[PDB]
C-alpha cells in the first residue's frame, strides 16, 4: 500500500530561509542511475 | 488530480518519498516507487513512462516538466520532509560537469523521505525533483529533470 496526500501548492515564497553552497564537481553518470566523483 | 506537491507514503505508514502532481501527471523518482502502483483515495495511479538511469518515473501520462535552471539565479526547493510542512529554501545552485554536459546542482541535505520534492524557478515552474546526487562529507543532489 503506497499512497499519496497532498502537501501544499508549487509556488515561490518571498520569505524562503536562503542556505547552501555552489559547488562545481565533475561527475559521472553511469548505467544505473548513480552519480560518482571523476 | 489536483495540481500540487505530495507526500508518497507506505504501509504504521513512512513517508517514502515526494512528488508533483501538474497536468493530470504525477511526477516522481524511480528510487521513490520503483515503479509500483500508487493509491490515490478510492483510485489508483498505474505508471506510465520510467527510466532508472534519469531516476524518474510519471503516472497516468507523459513527463510534463520540461522548466530548465538558467546558470545564474538562485532557485527553490520546495521540501516536503517527513512530519514537517512543505517549506521553500532559496539556493544558489552550483554544478554537476559531465562528458554530457553541465546539471544545476543543490547542496542540500534533506531526510530520505524528501526525495522528489520539487526545485522551482522565480516563475513558480519546476525545473527537476530532488533526492539522486553525490557525496562530497555533505550530499549534493543533482536538479533531475526529464524531458517533454
Amino acid at each position: 500500500d503506497m499512497y499519496i496526500e497532498r502537501a501544499g501548492d508549487i509556488t515561490w515564497e518571498k520569505d524562503a530561509e536562503v542556505t547552501g553552497n555552489s559547488p562545481r564537481l565533475d561527475v559521472a553518470l553511469d548505467e544505473s542511475g548513480d552519480f560518482s566523483l571523476v | 488530480t489536483t495540481d500540487g506537491v505530495y507526500r508518497v507514503m507506505t504501509r504504521g505508514s513512512t513517508q517514502v518519498g515526494v512528488g508533483v502532481m501538474q497536468e493530470g501527471v504525477f511526477h516522481t523518482m524511480w528510487h521513490v516507487t520503483k515503479g509500483a502502483a500508487l493509491r490515490s483515495g478510492e483510485g489508483r495511479l498505474d505508471p506510465y513512462w520510467g527510466d532508472v538511469k534519469q531516476d524518474l518515473v510519471s503516472y497516468c501520462g507523459p513527463w510534463k516538466l520540461d522548466a530548465a535552471w538558467d546558470g545564474l539565479s538562485e532557485v527553490q526547493l520546495l521540501a516536503v520532509p517527513p512530519g514537517e510542512r512543505a517549506k521553500n529554501i532559496q539556493t544558489l545552485p552550483g554544478i554537476f560537469k559531465t562528458k554530457d554536459g553541465d546539471i544545476g546542482a543543490v547542496a542540500l541535505d534533506y531526510p530520505a523521505g524528501t526525495s522528489g520534492s520539487p526545485i522551482l524557478d522565480k516563475s513558480g515552474r519546476v525545473i527537476g525533483l530532488y533526492g539522486n546526487g553525490v557525496v562530497i562529507g555533505s550530499y549534493v543532489s543533482a536538479i533531475t529533470q526529464g524531458k517533454r
